[PDB]
């Protein structure tokens, strides 16, 4: 009986603190308010609800025989679960989706979608979320024949319905779950096309004269579009952090940097600034198959760590249900509990396997724990 | 000339590419 109760409550605190942590530091810097970080936020929320109103609420009901706490608070809690799961499957659906088109069309994305435009999406993902699954359920208890459930059971009595259940199953799961890896392989394939792509067009810039290089950036930059000034903005205000991985850069051909910057050094910031963004990216991340294959090999173990992580703990669910209305009685009522605290466990790495790895959070959540 | 500045063209949105996958962190 202690086991139970010790691997539940220091699994909600861990979540709780994981969660709030982060919602305080989006609010706790201005360094993370970037647009990009509000999908960060809308899934640090829902995984932080999913921690405090369900985890520990649902190890009350499991530790003892019976949700006594009434018709009322046992429909109200389920639903408040699972509008709060199909919230974070949302979100991370939709990060999936921002990952995705952040790499396939970069200028008309990034200058195609700003502040609102976000916020309208998670917003929209949200009330899909609640729309799906709120109404149904309670909808159902009041139109339904009776609320014929269990004196003091709380599982939902929609799991008997095979039109229903499964259907729900899979618009909740066996969709995104799909669209989430083949999103994600496509990301991989297209970072390792990019890469070779910029390595033949380094090679071309080393061969092509520098006057000319000049004269076409100045007349592209000419004709602004509605992107291209964006990318400009991006450019020049990241190129210092640029100039910083130059060190990293093996001082092997910094003779090269350096002589192109030297006649680089009139047209101090139209040209200058994106010729040597340009010119260094090229060089750094072209370079041969020493850096390449360390990048992509980089890139596809966190691919993997961070789909395979959702992908093989939001299955002890998802399948034991299917079967569910498929052979009758055919799983121990002492193991659904576990897939169900599985779920939770997802919800709780979740934010860890998130938010951390941007690394701008992974120290100024520390120095916030230290309050300094 | 109009191929070049296609180039140029294609070079800056690598480079915004590339910019883009490390602000995720996913390089």
């Amino acid at each position: 009986v202690a086991f139970i109760g010790i691997t539940t409550g220091l699994l909600s605190l861990a979540t709780v603190t994981g969660n709030l942590l982060v919602l305080i530091s989006f609010k706790v810097n201005t360094e993370l308010k970037t647009v990009n970080n509000y999908f960060l936020l809308s899934l640090a929320c829902a995984d932080l609800i999913i921690g405090t109103f369900s985890m520990n609420l649902y190890t009350t009901y499991l530790l003892m025989g019976h949700w006594a706490l009434g018709t009322l608070a046992c429909d109200l809690w389920l639903a408040l679960d699972y509008v709060a799961s199909n919230a974070s499957v949302m979100n991370l659906l939709l990060i999936s989706f921002d990952r995705y088109f952040s790499v396939t069309r970069p200028l008309s994305y990034r200058a195609k979608r700003t502040p609102r435009r976000a916020a309208l999406m998670i917003g929209l993902a949200w009330l899909v979320s609640f729309v799906l699954w709120a109404p149904a359920i309670l909808f159902w208890q009041y139109l339904v024949g009776e609320r014929t459930v269990l004196a003091g059971q709380c599982y939902i009595q929609f799991l008997s319905q095979p039109i229903i259940t499964f259907g729900t199953a899979m618009a909740a799961f066996y969709l995104p779950v799909t669209v989430m890896c083949t999103l994600y392989w496509r990301i991989y394939r297209e970072t390792k096309r990019a890469g070779e792509r910029l390595a033949k067009l380094l090679e071309k810039f080393e061969a092509l004269p520098l006057e000319d290089i000049v004269a076409a950036l100045k007349a592209l930059l000419a004709t602004n579009r509605p992107e291209i000034q964006l990318a400009v903005k991006t450019i020049v205000e990241n190129f210092p952090e640029i100039k910083k991985e130059a060190e990293k850069l093996t001082p092997e051909q910094k003779a090269k940097l350096a002589a192109l910057e030297a006649q680089l050094a009139d047209l101090p910031e139209e040209l200058r600034k994106v010729l040597l963004s340009m010119y260094l990216t090229g060089l750094l991340y072209g370079g041969s198959e020493e850096n390449r294959k360390r990048a992509i090999e980089k890139a596809a173990r966190t691919l993997s760590a961070i789909l395979l992580a959702f992908i093989l703990t939001w299955t002890p669910y998802n399948i034991m249900v299917l079967v569910s209305t498929f052979c009758k009685d055919c799983v121990p009522e002492t193991l659904w509990e576990l897939g169900y605290w599985l779920c939770y466990v997802n919800s709780t790495i979740n934010p860890m396997c998130y938010a951390l790895c941007n690394k701008a959070f992974r120290d100024t959540f520390r120095l916030l724990l230290l309050c300094r | 000339t109009p191929e070049n500045i296609r180039f140029v063209f294609a070079a800056v949105k690598d480079t915004i590419l590339q910019l883009n996958l490390k602000e995720y962190n996913l390089v």
